RNA sequence: UGCUC
């Protein structure tokens, strides 16, 4: 699934950033479209964007009924009054669409232009959802009640002078708990009147079919030749997975992946406290190609002993000096002690007999069981055979760490030959 | 309901098949075979269940319903009607019962565990009531049943 | 109380103390009946578990086979010595003089 | 019994639907002689029962059937002179069910029992045609009180017994003949058996109330007693007919059935311990002494 | 019963007409039919039958 | 049944204006009159024929 | 009405007729760059950032797939919720501080949606 | 004890009275320390757990924290002052058991092999089991007593918890609240909460012409009425209103006020609005009619039974909100003391110092856990029975005790809905093992492989559903919702918008929680039938690891088993490389499992690990379980709880009221895996005894069995019984002791 | 509460 067609170029425009809105009507479907109704005036607040449209609507056409018409002028409005009037005329002629905000930011959405092999896309300032309101109906229900108290007051034909003289109830203006205080803050009304203290905005409304629609039609383009290289859009995938998702911030508790992040050192010392037997080639596997083999031969000639060409892991790694054996409670050098003796005898020769071992070091059966699991398995008439088969390659390639491993050997043989009496 | 009265009736066919096989290859002196016939212990059914092959899983008079979304399972396609998806048991107590067909046997063990126990309290009350209310007519002598008044 | 698996145990169980072996007995698993049937057969005993019994009351033999085997048995906290309970007349309540 | 009875399921008693309480549930209702009973049974016979064409007949003859079920459509035309509610009726589904209905009873079933239509506001402009034409009757309803009709005239009865719910045609395929009975799933044996076609004389029923109230107190206790013995025998289990007989008599010695709830063991007992002692202590203490009812040890 | 661990109730009358009563009226060989169908429950089972 | 006013969005009833019916709204002087015929139809599932069950 | 497709879409929109359509795509919350001398940080990159010019390519491959390509990285664009209601694309510039203007760009039809390739992204690293 | 604990402080930092001004009591931080006991004079020492057994105290410790306040206007400060006592769990981060060998556990008198995790309180062992519960802020569609299918929400923020439903009694659909006197038209509510055009609310509602149909009888109600605008609705549901018993304070026409505050806090709490703006409402509120509508036909009635939506409250959420509640009672009586005593005792400044009760927490706690009655006022909650009595009748009895899970419903009469096996239950509760008794079916146990998730932080969740295309609902209206290829993506009962396409949403969501990106907790899951997307993310929910299948091939091979027997890898790094995945019931409701690798098909995305770990702990025992009834194994599981055998190997030196041991106690030969895992042939229950299945002198009628006087004679069956007899010889008021 | 039946 190659491109073969349509390699169509993205252009921006800056100019529109500040100026583009989105007006969408939820109940006005988009066959009937309000080009041939003409509107009157536009509401606007820059900051806490509101927008209320007033427009007219005509009454001669046979789908206004004029009675209701008049019966909702009179009921709206006064008689004669007509100082705050909703409608010029005594008919329903002025109609309001009150805005709902979406979203707080529209950084995401942008309006695109399709032109012959080329799309511009211009940022949006706002988007609005526009809706009939009803606020005639409120004037018409506080003209009621004001009607009403007009009423209860002209009950009488001639009314007295009343004697009802404003007595100061200057009322104190109590400390507001904090709380209170919050609620205050938090409550509808005030939120309203704070929207209410930004002073309103009159804007003129050109319909499409004016020149000026066309003519400013224009700024959604840009200037620029066909291909230009950007600047920016230049990071790899890595940076932008890592920008679009940012970070929120037994012994093998450290999985793989926190285990490659910690040093060379740290890994194979983790690694042999681990498995505590593991040729070379797996520990250079795992590990990772990209690492030299000197330095990795270098960490783990630290933490580990050569045996029969594999490495295991050396006594004191595994039995820090403040452990004990977790069966008898011994302490850890006599642990280490009979790890290196049974290590010796598996370097001696391959077969080696529990029994003798447990004679020898005069440990326990179970702790026995324990050294020789960790490095030998259970060959019915044979004893226990160390469980990797010998490595000779490695040999052959490092004959150094060969005689340096020997001689160490040779020294823990003459210390445990001192220690045991053997 | 008519594929549902079918695939029930093939199942019951092929289970009742089973253990008239069953029935007919079992040689004489079996001791389950023998304390079936004599009537001490056990049935023909529970014979042929743990010998030949288990019955369809009924649960409340019907299939098994299915708990998840279209299907009783998620290790059966959705909207699948097949036996073995709806409680159908293949295999017998002998050779072993499958994962889906142990728990829906022991789905079934449930529904009866608590059928019990609604009807143990259910059928207390109901024996206070009848013996309360009938705790009071007596047979007199001149064989005639009246009350206490 | 179709209870196969019972018997399953048992000859499995048998095998394990005829051979010197612990069967497993995983559900929906578990060692099968033929492995355990061959080392019935050869270790010399019956491959069904049923063996040869003498009657010990009458010294004759018994005219079908008993089914022996070693089975985990587990006693349970129920005792009779706790159960058992005899009521005199003993004490009374307060408020109500009963029992 | 009701200790030995399992309470099983898809027992359909041969028809593999209509879902009948029976076991302890069963026995309950039938011992609490509640007036409304779940799932109510009603056997009729026929006196054609070779016939399925009569069997059909007598069941639409019955069986309700609402307006909806028999128009093929329900239009709301709003024409320039006048705005009316039209119904087409389905002729071919009508004398495929064997309804005797027409434009003319439609007609006649509204305006009755429902919805207080005047004659005047209803017309039938052909041979399956009706019309309904709704008026401001100022009661909270203008003429778009259409929005009404519209809602609960296709819910109108156009034929059958309202307290019928659903009739379906059993039949027993006796090796000597076939004969067809209507199974109702109502609670109006009256209705029932004066409907045409119903040999009213060997017609039974579940609710007991029903039963007491349309042929007399011994029916009842006739039906108790069978009822309890099918209810009984469905689960395998016998009991001899003497204690049915005894319960059902106790139940209906003082000319109606009273249940063995609270309420029926205080009509029919008289001493205040026992009426104490199973239920609702305190009031029936108080009551006690109130009336000075002076209680013996019988 | 089933022998399966039920605890059992036993009781001992302190009159001799109680005594007698129960020997009479709730004799075990006075009592081998229930009377519900009149049906024998004190008969063989398990153990017996086979 | 249900249609709304271009206008505001409210429901539509229908009463008889001076000249013909006509769909209108409660809340706005906004009609609509009726030119030809106008039908809704429903075609409710009927009763069917049930069988001879036993 | 049957579900269009966009490689549909825009094909009929430049093959089958030339006239110019206005379109309403949504853009992931941050772009795959950085914002040019803006004093910053890895925030949000969105276009009001970003300077003129040729920004990105829309490709449209074999067997209906349309990606765009932004950079180094490429999205995907599918047809977002069919909208039929009316929605006018005005632009309300207030050339002044006590009357402004409001021009009515035109009417948006169609909404696309553009997602970055999550899959793509990780598969490569 | 770690995190929860310290958000509970930090809600309640400072705390400050009215009266005077500029006085306050700032927290810092709280520390729970190591436990310890009060028994020398002024000085504290380490306790093991089993001294406290045997002392019959608690095993608690002390809970302290680092204070500022203001004495006379001069800040000053405390670093270390204690103000409770917390019990410490067995086992846990602070409990001195853990990171100990045997050898080191010898020397404390505790058995390795116990389990622990269960508080030590005056001597005794209780145990929190772990409660279920139908899962909160969400719409659940049931019929009503008299079959009118309706619609309810129970929605729970940190502050209240309120049910509020929907009945459609006379064909419209009212809308139904503790805080209104007369449950009121949807429509009116709908014109209310800003929405005022009847058009919109169609839109919203559906445009099918069956819901049109069906919402016309509530139009023409609410056309009935003069309600056209929200303030005449908001009118008409504040007379609808009704005062909470005179509240304090002046009302000042707060009719309207009141209205918009029940609809913006009270109702549909856990929908959230910015500003008074209800859009969001508005349209949840429109998918519940919805719902309703496409209920009210098919009958596809949600069942409760179905555990996809029940949460499981472990003893840290308890605990929590237990603490939570003593915190607010402590603040709340040390701001009272501080009025009652700073305006007027004397020029000598007063300080909480000197009134910091330190027994009330640790009272508080006691009779909690002791007792078991939580009676929480803050938010009205009155349980019982939360804690119990840990049963030593064996190590098999405690294992599988401690393993429980009690249901809501507080069994006292007989609803035998909850009662039955529910295939819901696969893989995390055992089927078989139940208490056989009245208890039956809602005592459950979980399965031997399940894990149950915590609560996340829901950030990156919501910012990868932004970026994935999901449109905000704000920006379209509820018509799109009416489309059938349009789905709805929620967020723990929230709406979080609308998608196309939703298999690509759901593929790229379970990669990137596969890749490590997004927490493996997170589960999602699609309902075609109502086309909704849900993305679970709350805590308590239930999961379990599958082995991930793609292309009829396991991700898992003989080499990465291989590695892992070596010790190269471990569960966590399957996990990591994409090869084992957490699923919950809700996710694996749309997903393929297989049983075995023969069972794979083409149309398979998981395979099951191990089929016998569908039973739990006590399960676990019987030998060949699938070739027996489901019956026994509930009565084998029964009798297993109370089995008799050996404890632990502090048997010895633990002291109970109650023991039984048994002499010569035997493995099995016959054991199961699971036997191996919980180490239970180191602590056998039981004797291995060569049993002859046969009828001999009829004294085995039924059920009975006959033993060899000899094998008694010989030590078979012998058992012994310890019991406890303790006295006190306490000191009373006057300066007399008990001799 | 746990159980026993
Ligand atoms: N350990 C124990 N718990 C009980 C006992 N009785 C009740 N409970 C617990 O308390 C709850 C029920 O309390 P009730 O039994 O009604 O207490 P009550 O009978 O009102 O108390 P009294 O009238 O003093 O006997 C249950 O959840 C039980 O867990 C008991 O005898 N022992
Ligand atoms: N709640 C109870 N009310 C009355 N009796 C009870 C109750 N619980 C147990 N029982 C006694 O125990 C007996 C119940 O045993 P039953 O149900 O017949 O066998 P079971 O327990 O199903 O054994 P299987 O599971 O069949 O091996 C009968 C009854 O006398
Ligand atoms: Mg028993
Ligand atoms: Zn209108």
């Amino acid at each position: 699934d190659d491109p073969v067609v349509q390699e169509i170029d993205v252009y921006l425009a800056k100019s529109l950033a500040e100026k583009l809105y989105l007006f969408q009507y939820p109940v006005r479907p988009a066959s009937m479209t309000y080009d041939d109704i003409p509107h009157l005036s536009a509401k606007i607040k820059p900051k806490q964007q509101k927008v209320e449209l007033e427009m007219a609507i005509d009454t001669l056409n046979p789908n206004y009924c004029r009675s209701k018409g008049e019966q909702i002028a009179l009921n709206v409005d006064g008689a004669c009054a007509d100082e705050t009037s909703t409608y010029s005329s005594k008919l329903m002629d002025k109609q309001t669409f009150c805005s709902s905000q979406t979203t707080s930011n529209t950084s995401r959405y942008a309006a695109a232009l399709y032109r012959q092999g080329e799309l511009h896309l211009t940022p949006l300032h706002g988007i609005l959802q526009l809706r009939p309101s009803f606020s005639y109906l409120d004037k018409a229900d506080a003209k009621h009640r004001e009607r009403e108290a007009a009423n209860e007051a002209g009950d009488s034909s001639q009314d007295e002078a009343e004697d009802d003289v404003k007595q100061i109830t200057v009322r104190f203006s109590r400390p507001e708990s904090e709380q209170a205080r919050q609620r205050r803050v938090q409550s509808y009304e005030f939120l309203q009147k704070k929207h209410a203290e930004e002073p309103w905005v009159h804007l003129h409304y050109y319909g499409l079919r004016d020149s000026r629609s066309e003519h400013e039609r224009q700024y959604l383009l840009c200037p620029g030749s066909s291909g230009v290289e950007n600047t920016e859009l230049v990071k790899s995938p890595s940076e932008y997975l890592m920008m679009l998702m940012p970070p929120s911030q037994p012994s093998n508790v450290l999985s793989m992946a926190q285990l490659r992040t910690l040093p060379l050192a740290d890994q194979i010392k983790i690694l042999m406290k681990n498995v505590k037997v593991m040729p070379f080639a797996n520990l250079m596997s795992l590990l990772g190609p990209s690492i030299d083999s000197v330095a990795v031969l270098r960490g783990i000639q630290k933490v580990a002993m050569l045996v029969q060409g594999n490495w295991v892991v050396k006594s004191d790694i595994l039995y820090p000096k403040d452990s004990s054996s977790p069966h008898s409670g011994v302490p850890a050098e006599v642990l280490c002690r009979g790890r290196d003796f049974v290590m010796w005898k598996f370097t001696q020769s391959r077969w080696v007999v529990r029994k003798e071992v447990a004679t020898v070091t005069k440990l326990c059966a179970e702790d026995v069981k324990d050294f020789l699991e960790h490095m030998a398995v259970v060959r019915i008439n044979k004893g226990w055979e160390f469980i990797l088969p010998y490595d000779g390659e490695f040999i052959k390639k490092h004959p150094d760490v060969v005689q340096r491993q020997h001689m160490l050997w040779t020294g823990i043989q003459a210390k445990l030959e001192k220690v045991y009496n053997l | 309901e008519t594929l549902e009265a079918l695939i029930l009736k093939e199942l019951s066919v092929i289970r009742d098949h089973a253990g008239s096989a069953c029935l007919r290859e079992l040689d004489k002196s079996n001791s389950p075979l023998t304390m079936a016939l004599c009537g001490s212990k056990g049935s023909f059914i529970n014979i042929s269940q743990m010998i030949a092959c288990v019955g369809q899983q009924a649960i409340s008079g019907s299939r098994v319903p299915d708990g998840f979304e279209n299907r009783s399972l998620p290790h059966f396609e959705k909207h699948s009607k097949l036996p073995a998806a709806k409680g159908f048991v293949a295999n017998s107590f002998y050779s072993g019962l499958t994962p889906t067909e142990f728990f829906f046997h022991t789905m079934a063990g449930r529904e009866g565990l608590v059928d019990t126990a609604v009807k143990t309290a259910e059928t207390g009350y109901m024996q206070r009531r009848l013996v309360k209310s009938l705790e009071d007519l007596c047979s007199q002598y001149d064989l005639t049943v009246r009350s206490s008044t | 109380r179709m209870t196969v698996g019972k018997l399953i145990e048992l000859l499995a169980g048998k095998a394990g103390v005829l051979d010197g072996r612990f069967h497993y007995g995983t559900a929906f698993g578990g060692s099968k009946v033929k492995d355990v049937c061959e080392d019935l057969v050869r270790h010399g005993y019956n491959y069904l578990g049923k063996d040869y019994v003498t009657s010990g009351i009458t010294g004759e033999p018994l005219e079908a086979y008993i089914y022996f085997g070693p089975v985990y048995y587990q006693k349970l906290k129920h005792m009779v010595l706790d159960k058992m309970h005899a009521r005199a007349r003993g004490p009374r309540a307060v408020l109500t003089r009963q029992p | 019994p009701g200790t030995q009875m399992t309470l099983k399921t898809f027992h359909f008693a041969g028809v593999a639907s209509m879902n009948i309480t029976l076991g302890v549930p069963r026995i309950k209702e039938i011992i609490n002689a509640s007036k409304a009973i779940s799932t109510p049974i009603i056997t009729a016979q026929l006196d054609k029962d070779d016939d399925a064409d009569y069997a059909r007949l007598v069941k639409g003859r019955i069986e309700k059937t609402l307006l909806g079920e028999i128009s093929e459509y329900i239009e709301e035309v709003f024409l320039p002179d006048d705005c009316f509610i039209l119904v087409k009726l389905s002729l071919e589904r009508i004398r495929l069910l064997r309804l005797e209905v027409n434009a003319e009873t439609v007609r006649y079933s509204i305006c009755t029992s429902k919805l207080r239509v005047k004659p005047g506001d209803v017309a039938v402009h052909g041979e399956a045609v009706v019309c309904v034409t709704p008026r401001e009757n100022s009661k909270s309803s203008m003429y778009y009180v259409l929005q009404f009709l519209k809602e609960d005239l296709p819910k109108v009865v156009v034929q059958g017994i309202p307290e019928v719910s659903r009739a379906v045609i059993h039949i027993d395929e006796q090796s000597g003949k076939e004969k067809y009975k209507l199974l109702v799933e109502g609670d109006n044996l009256r209705a029932v058996m004066a409907t045409h076609g119903v040999k009213g004389t060997r017609t039974t029923s579940n609710n007991t109330y029903e039963v007491e109230k349309t042929l007399g107190i011994e029916a009842a206790r006739t039906t108790i007693i069978n009822e309890i013995q099918y209810t009984m025998v469905n689960h395998g289990m016998s009991i001899d007919r003497r204690h049915v007989m005894l319960l059902s008599d106790l139940m209906t010695y003082k000319g109606e059935v009273l249940g063995i709830t609270r309420f029926g063991l205080a009509k029919m007992k008289e001493s205040v311990l026992m009426l104490a002692s199973f239920e609702k202590t305190a009031d029936h203490l108080f009551d006690a002494a109130y009336f000075g009812q002076k209680d013996s040890v019988c | 019963a089933d022998f399966d661990g039920d605890e059992m109730n036993l009781h001992l009358p302190q009159t001799e007409e109680a005594k007698a009563e129960a020997l009479v009226l709730m004799g075990t060989k006075a009592n081998l039919v229930t009377p519900r169908n009149g049906e024998p429950l004190i008969a063989a089972i398990q153990d017996f039958l086979t | 049944m249900l249609l709304f006013c271009p206008g505001c969005g409210n429901g539509l009833i229908v009463e008889e204006g001076q000249r013909c019916h006509r769909f209108a709204c409660n809340t706005c002087p906004y009609v609509h009159n009726i030119t030809r015929k106008v039908t809704n139809r429903k075609y409710p599932k009927l009763k069917e024929v049930d069988d001879v069950l036993g | 009405l049957p579900k269009d497709v966009s490689v549909a879409e825009l094909l009929r929109e430049l093959s089958l007729t030339k006239e110019e359509e206005l379109l309403f795509l949504q853009l992931p919350d941050t772009l795959p760059g950085q914002p040019p001398t803006q004093d910053i940080a890895e925030n949000a990159c969105t276009l009001a950032d970003l300077t003129e010019g040729q920004v990105g390519k829309l490709l449209i491959r074999k067997s209906g797939r349309v990606q765009l390509l932004l950079g180094k990285v490429t999205l995907d664009v599918t047809m977002g919720t069919a909208c039929s209601f009316l929605q006018e694309l005005v632009s309300v510039g207030l050339g002044d501080s006590r009357t402004g203007e409001m021009t009515v760009l035109g009417h948006v039809k169609h909404k696309l949606v553009c997602s970055p390739d999550f899959e793509s992204l990780l598969d490569h690293k | 004890i770690n995190v929860e604990i310290k958000k509970i402080m930090k809600a309640n930092e400072k705390v400050t009275s009215d009266a005077d001004p500029m006085w306050y009591l700032k927290y810092l931080n709280i520390y729970v320390g190591l436990p310890d006991v009060e028994e020398s004079f002024n000085v504290t020492r380490p306790v093991s757990p089993h001294e406290c057994r045997l002392r019959d105290m608690t095993y608690s410790a002390p809970i302290t924290v680092d204070i500022e306040y203001t004495r006379g206007s001069q800040r000053i400060i405390r670093n270390a002052l204690p103000i409770g006592r917390m019990p410490i769990m067995l086992r846990s981060s602070n409990c001195v058991l853990t990171g100990k060998t045997p050898a080191e556990f010898a020397k404390l008198n505790e058995c390795p092999l116990d389990p622990g995790g269960y508080f030590i309180v005056k001597g005794v062992e209780k145990v929190i089991l772990i409660q279920e519960q139908l899962s909160k802020n969400r719409i659940i569609v049931e019929a009503d007593r008299k079959g009118a299918v309706g619609a309810s929400v129970t929605s729970s923020t940190h502050e209240k918890k309120s049910r509020t439903n929907m009945a459609v009694k006379q064909g419209r659909f009212y809308l139904r609240h503790n805080t209104l006197s007369e449950d009121i038209p949807i429509v009116i509510i709908f014109k209310a909460m800003g929405v005022e055009s009847d058009q919109e609310i169609v839109q919203m509602i559906g445009t099918e012409e069956h819901v049109m149909a069906a919402f016309g009888p509530s139009l023409e109600e609410c056309q009935k009425a003069q309600i056209f605008t929200q303030m005449q609705a908001l009118k008409y549901i504040g007379n609808k209103v009704r005062r909470q018993r005179m509240w304090g304070g002046g009302p000042k026409k707060t009719k309207i006020e009141e209205a918009r505050e029940l609809l913006a806090s009270t109702i549909l709490t856990h929908v959230p609005v910015k500003e008074f703006n209800f859009r969001a409402k508005c349209i949840y509120t429109a998918v519940m009619v919805r719902r309703v509508i496409l209920a009210q036909g098919d009958n596809k009635v949600d069942d409760r039974d179905y555990y996809g939506n029940k949460r499981l409250e472990l003893a840290g959420q308890l605990l929590s909100l237990l603490f939570e509640d003593l915190f607010k009672k402590f603040n709340s009586e040390m701001k009272k003391i501080a009025d009652q005593v700073i305006p007027k005792q004397r020029a000598a400044q007063f300080d909480v110092v000197k009134h910091m009760r330190q027994d009330q927490i640790t009272n508080g706690m006691v009779n909690a856990i002791s007792t078991g009655n939580w009676s929480l006022k803050r938010f009205k909650m009155d349980r019982q029975g939360v804690t119990q009595v840990l049963s030593r009748l064996s190590y098999i009895s405690a294992l599988g005790m401690m393993t429980r899970i009690s249901s809501q419903f507080e069994k006292t009469r007989k609803v035998s809905g909850p009662r039955s096996l529910q295939p819901s239950q696969w893989g995390m509760l055992c089927p078989s093992d139940t208490p056989e008794g009245e208890a039956c079916g809602l005592v459950k146990n979980l399965a031997l492989m399940t894990h149950i998730t915590t609560d996340m932080e829901d950030g990156p969740i919501v910012k990868l559903a932004s970026n994935l295309g999901v449109e905000d609902v704000n920006l379209l209206c509820g018509e799109e919702l009416s489309y059938p290829n349009v789905f709805l993506v929620f967020l723990n009962g929230n709406i979080l918008g609308v998608i196309r396409d939703h298999k690509k949403l759901v593929n790229t969501f379970r990669l990137m929680r596969r890749a490590g990106y997004i927490n493996e907790f997170v589960s999602i899951s699609t309902n075609l039938t109502d086309r909704c997307v849900y993305i679970s993310s709350d805590g308590g929910r239930l999961c379990r690891p599958y082995i991930i299948v793609k292309k009829q091939k396991p991700a898992v091979t003989n080499k990465h088993m291989e590695e892992l027997a070596q010790g190269y890898r471990n569960f966590e790094d399957f996990l990591h490389e994409s090869l084992v995945e957490y699923l919950d019931v809700n996710e694996e409701n749309d997903c393929n499992i297989a049983l075995y690798e023969h069972t794979i098909n083409k149309d398979t995305t998981h395979l099951e690990i191990e089929p016998f770990t569908l039973l739990g702990v006590c399960a676990g025992l019987i030998p060949y379980p699938h070739h027996n009834q489901s019956p026994r194994n509930t009565y084998q599981c029964a009798m297993g709880k109370q089995a008799m055998g050996t404890i632990g190997y502090n048997q010895r030196n633990r002291i109970d009221t109650l023991m039984y041991l048994l002499a010569y106690p035997q493995k099995p030969m016959v054991k199961t895996k699971t036997i191996e895992l919980i180490e239970f042939e180191k602590l056998p229950a039981g004797q291995n005894a060569t049993v002859a299945v046969m009828s001999y002198s009829g004294y085995d009628i039924e059920d009975a069995l006959v033993l060899n006087k000899a094998s008694l004679d010989r030590g078979f069956g012998r058992c012994l019984v310890y019991k406890n007899a303790k006295c006190t010889l306490k000191r009373y008021t006057n300066q007399t002791f008990d001799k």
